[PDB]
């Protein structure tokens, strides 16, 4: 597997 | 393989 | 592979 | 591959 | 592959 | 492939 | 590939 | 492909 | 393809 | 294709 | 194709 | 194609 | 095409 | 095509 | 094309 | 085309 | 086209 | 076409 | 065309 | 055309 | 055209 | 055309 | 045209 | 046309 | 036209 | 036209 | 025309 | 025309 | 026209 | 026309 | 016309 | 016309 | 016309 | 006219 | 006319 | 006219 | 005319 | 006329 | 006329 | 005229 | 006339 | 006239 | 006239 | 006339 | 006249 | 006249 | 006249 | 006359 | 006258 | 006358 | 006358 | 006358 | 006358 | 006368 | 006368 | 006368 | 006368 | 496997 | 596997 | 696998 | 696989 | 696989 | 697969 | 597959 | 495949 | 495939 | 394929 | 394919 | 294919 | 195909 | 194809 | 093809 | 094709 | 084709 | 074609 | 073709 | 073609 | 053609 | 063509 | 042509 | 052509 | 041509 | 042509 | 042509 | 042409 | 032409 | 021409 | 032409 | 032309 | 022309 | 022309 | 012319 | 013319 | 012319 | 013319 | 013329 | 003329 | 003329 | 003329 | 003339 | 003339 | 003339 | 004349 | 004339 | 004349 | 004349 | 004349 | 004349 | 004348 | 004248 | 004358 | 004258 | 493997 | 292996 | 496995 | 192998 | 397995 | 193996 | 394993 | 295992 | 005348 | 005348 | 005348 | 005349 | 005349 | 005439 | 005439 | 005439 | 005529 | 005429 | 005429 | 005529 | 005529 | 015519 | 015519 | 015519 | 015619 | 015619 | 015619 | 016709 | 016609 | 027709 | 026709 | 026709 | 027709 | 027709 | 038809 | 038809 | 038809 | 038809 | 049809 | 139709 | 049709 | 149709 | 239609 | 339709 | 349609 | 359509 | 359609 | 459609 | 559509 | 579509 | 679509 | 579509 | 589409 | 699409 | 799509 | 897509 | 996609 | 995709 | 993807 | 992806 | 990916 | 990935 | 990845 | 990755 | 990774 | 890495 | 890593 | 690492 | 004468 | 004468 | 005469 | 005459 | 005559 | 005559 | 005559 | 005549 | 005649 | 005549 | 005549 | 005639 | 005639 | 005739 | 005739 | 005739 | 005729 | 006729 | 016729 | 016829 | 016829 | 016829 | 016829 | 017829 | 017929 | 027819 | 027929 | 028919 | 038919 | 028919 | 038919 | 039908 | 039909 | 049909 | 149909 | 249909 | 249909 | 339809 | 439809 | 449809 | 449809 | 549909 | 649909 | 659809 | 769709 | 769709 | 879709 | 889609 | 999709 | 997708 | 996706 | 995705 | 992804 | 991903 | 991922 | 990842 | 990662 | 990682 | 890590 | 890590 760009 | 959610 | 939810 | 819901 | 729902 | 509901 | 219901 | 529906 | 109901 | 109600 | 009914 | 009913 | 009927 | 009624 | 009942 | 009834 | 009944 | 009667 | 009775 | 009674 | 009847 | 009866 | 029996 | 009778 | 009878 | 018989 | 019998 | 028997 | 006879 | 006999 | 018969 | 007999 | 006999 | 035999 | 016999 | 035979 | 005879 | 003979 | 003889 | 005989 | 002889 | 001869 | 014979 | 002779 | 021989 | 001969 | 001879 | 001779 | 010779 | 002589 | 001669 | 000669 | 000579 | 001469 | 000569 | 002479 | 002679 | 790009 | 852009 | 723009 | 443009 | 434009 | 435009 | 302009 | 304008 | 333009 | 115009 | 107007 | 008017 | 405006 | 114009 | 105006 | 004025 | 003015 | 005006 | 102005 | 007034 | 006024 | 007058 | 008044 | 007045 | 009235 | 009144 | 008053 | 008065 | 009036 | 008063 | 009154 | 009397 | 009445 | 009073 | 009053 | 008498 | 009482 | 009486 | 006796 | 009483 | 009473 | 009794 | 008493 | 009694 | 009685 | 007793 | 009695 | 005897 | 009785 | 009784 | 009695 | 008896 | 008896 | 002698 | 007897 | 969230 | 998160 | 880009 | 929380 | 980019 | 948080 | 970039 | 890049 | 003195 | 004077 | 004077 | 002087 | 002188 | 001087 | 003086 | 001379 | 002078 | 001078 | 000369 | 001479 | 001279 | 000399 | 000169 | 000499 | 001359 | 010289 | 000779 | 010579 | 000379 | 020669 | 000789 | 001659 | 010879 | 010769 | 000769 | 014989 | 033959 | 024989 | 021989 | 024979 | 033969 | 024979 | 035989 | 036949 | 032969 | 028989 | 025959 | 048969 | 036979 | 059979 | 039946 | 045989 | 037989 | 029988 | 059935 | 058979 | 049937 | 039958 | 049957 | 079925 | 069935 | 079934 | 089925 | 199966 | 079964 | 079931 | 499955 | 499972 | 009583 | 008494 | 009183 | 009464 | 009364 | 009174 | 009286 | 009366 | 008074 | 009065 | 009254 | 008057 | 009178 | 007046 | 008045 | 007045 | 004036 | 007035 | 007036 | 005035 | 005035 | 004016 | 004027 | 004219 | 002029 | 005039 | 002119 | 001028 | 002028 | 001119 | 002109 | 100018 | 010109 | 000219 | 010019 | 020029 | 031109 | 130049 | 051409 | 040149 | 050129 | 050119 | 061409 | 060329 | 070059 | 050249 | 060359 | 060649 | 070429 | 040669 | 040869 | 030769 | 040679 | 050969 | 010969 | 072949 | 040959 | 032969 | 053959 | 072979 992901990539989380949170905020 | 994989991606497992067991929710 | 598979992509797995299960929910 | 499968992209697996088990809803 | 396939695109899977089992609803 | 295919893009399988089983509603 | 179908595009599959089973509905 | 095919277009299916099972109703 | 077809455009298939089996209704 | 064909365009098919088995209705 | 074919426009097929079968009604 | 042909617009066929078979009623 | 043609315009079939089989009524 | 023709118009095809087999009645 | 022709016009064919055929009835 | 021609007008056909075969009656 | 002809007008034909074959009546 | 003709005005075709075969009575 | 002709108008033709086949009586 | 001609108007024919063949009778 | 002509008046024809045969008859 | 001509008014021909043939009888 | 002529007006024909032919009798 | 002439108004015959072929009697 | 003439006024024939061939009688 | 004349006026023919042929008797 | 003439007044013609051919008797 | 002339008033005419050939007799 | 004359009256004519030929007898 | 004249009045002919021709006898 | 004259009165004729040829007798 | 004249009275004629030819006899 | 006279009265003609030529007899 | 005159009143002519010729006998 | 005279009254005529060529007798 | 006269009398006139020619006898 | 005179009444003639000439004979 | 005169009362003629020519004998 | 006269009473003609000629003899 | 006159009584005439000419002789 | 007279009474007349030419004898 | 007169009573005539001439002889 | 007179009696007149010329003799 | 008178009575005459001429002889 | 008179009663005339001329003689 | 007179009874005349002139004789 | 009278009677006359002339002689 | 009278009675008349001239001789 | 008178009865008369003229002699 | 008278009886008459002229002789 | 009376009677006479003229001699 | 009288009964006259004249002589 | 009388009886009358006139010589 | 009388019984007359004269001579 | 009388018995009368003048003589 | 009388007789008469007259000579 | 009388007897007469005149002499 | 996923992106999740939350906010 | 998915893009999930929740807001 | 998809997109899922929610928001 | 699908795009879902919820909202 | 499809679009859903929900909303 | 489709479009499914709903709202 | 189709589109399906629901509301 | 189709469109469905439904409402 | 068709248009359904239901409503 | 068709339309369908239904309402 | 046709049209279908229903209502 | 046809138009079908119904109603 | 035919035009068939039922009612 | 035909109109047919029912009602 | 025809037309047909049933009622 | 014809009229068919039925009704 | 005709015209068939039934009723 | 004809005119058939039946009834 | 005719007219048939049957009834 | 004639005419045919039937009835 | 002729006209047929049967009846 | 002829007028049939028939009844 | 002619014409026929039967009855 | 003539008239035929039968009847 | 000619009347022919029968009977 | 003549009249014929047969009858 | 002539009149023919046959009976 | 004559008139023929037959019977 | 004459007039025969036979019989 | 002539009557002919025959019979 | 004469009159010929035969019989 | 003459009279003729025959019979 | 004359009369002639034979017989 | 004459009479001719035959017989 | 003359009567001729043969026999 | 004169008068004969023959017989 | 004369009389001829012939016989 | 004269008479004549012959015989 | 004259009267003539003959026999 | 004169009287001739031949024989 | 005179009398001659010939024989 | 004159009297001649001949014979 | 005179009387001739010949013979 | 005179009396002439020849013979 | 005179008598002559000649003979 | 006188009387001629001539014989 | 006179009588003249010749022989 | 006078009376005449001669001879 | 006179009495002449010659010889 | 006188008498005159020549010889 | 006178008496002459000549010789 | 007187007598005249010469010789 | 007187007498006169000459010789 | 007297008489007269002479001789 | 007187008597005169001359010688 | 596997990339496990048991959630 | 895995990614093992037991949450 | 993953990134998790937090901030 | 592990990646193991177990959180 | 991670990179966990916190701040 | 294996990383092991026990959290 | 990981990385941990803290700050 | 780690890296852990504090600061 | 005489003389008669009656008285 | 004679004289008669009477008275 | 005579003489008759009377009275 | 006669002298007759009546008175 | 006579001479009658009556009175 | 006579004299007849009457008166 | 005569002579009668009357009167 | 006669003398008749009256008055 | 006669003399008759009346008056 | 006669003389009747009357008057 | 006759002499009549009245007046 | 006569004389009649009136006036 | 006669004479008659009136007048 | 006569003679009648009127005036 | 006569003579009549009136006038 | 007569003669009438009017004037 | 006659003679009538008038004027 | 007669003659009538009028004028 | 006649003579009128009119002027 | 007759003469009128009418001037 | 006649002869009119007019004029 | 006559003559009329008018002028 | 006549002649009219109109000038 | 006549003859009418004008001019 | 006639003749008019007009001019 | 006539002549009519204008002309 | 007549004739008209015109010029 | 006539003839017209223009020019 | 007529002719007219003009020019 | 006629003739126009023009020029 | 007519001729029109124009020319 | 008619004949035009122009030229 | 007619015939125009132009020309 | 007619005939038109240009040229 | 017509014939238009052109040149 | 019509026949042209042009050249 | 028409025939048009051109050349 | 026509045909056209262009040479 | 037609027919051009062109060459 | 036509026919073109070029060349 | 047509036919075209080039060439 | 036509036909084109070129060549 | 045609044919091109080309060569 | 068409068909083309080329060759 | 067409069907292109080349060669 | 098309059919292509090259060769 | 086509078919290219090359050689 | 087509087919393709080449040779 | 195609089919390549080489060969 | 495709269909390569190579040989 | 293809299919390749070589050979 | 492919099928390669070499030999 | 492929199949490789060498062989 | 591949299959490779060599041999 | 691969299957490798060498033999 | 492979599996490699190789005999 | 592999899987080498050998033999 | 790998399994080697070598034999 | 591996596993050798000798014999 | 490995496993060896000789024999 | 002699003056004769016979009383 | 004498005078003679016969008393 | 002589002077004869018959008393 | 002589003076005779017959008293 | 003589003077003969018969009283 | 003679003087005769039968009185 | 004679001077007769019958009185 | 002669002088009688018959009184 | 003779001088006769019957009276 | 005579003089005969019957009075 | 005679000169005869009958009174 | 004779001189009568019957009065 | 005669001289008659019937008075 | 004869001179009668019957008056 | 004779000269007949009637009066 | 005869001369008649009947007056 | 005769000459009969009826006054 | 005669010359008959009736006046 | 005769010549008669009726006046 | 006869010369009738009726007057 | 005769000569008829009826006047 | 006769000539009859009806004046 | 006859020759009538009513005129 | 008859020569008529009604004036 | 009859030469009527109704003038 | 006749020859007819209304003038 | 007849002539008619109505003029 | 007739020749009807109506003028 | 008639020939009509209505002029 | 009939030969109208309306003129 | 009729030969009409309206002119 | 009829010929018909309305000229 | 009719030949009609309105011209 | 008819055979119209509107010229 | 009819042959309309409408020129 | 007809045939129309509107020219 | 018709031949219409409209030129 | 119809054969329409509009030209 | 119709052949048109608008030119 | 229709053979429409627009030309 | 139709044939339409626009040319 | 239709057969355009448009040209 | 239709055949065009835009050429 | 339509078979389009756009040249 | 439609068959389109745009060539 | 269509079959597009665009060449 | 379509068959799309450009070419 | 489409069959797209781009040349 | 398509099918592209591009070549 | 699509089927690219990009040849 | 696509089938993507870059040749 | 692709099937992607770059060949 | 893509099945990618790179040839 | 993806299968690459790199070749 | 991928698949990579580099060969 | 990758499966590398470097061959 | 990656499963690498170096060959 | 990785499976690494260098072979 | 690797699993490193350096063969 | 890693397990070396170095062969």
């Amino acid at each position: 597997x992901k990539k989380k760009k949170k905020k | 393989x994989e991606y497992e959610y067991e929710y």
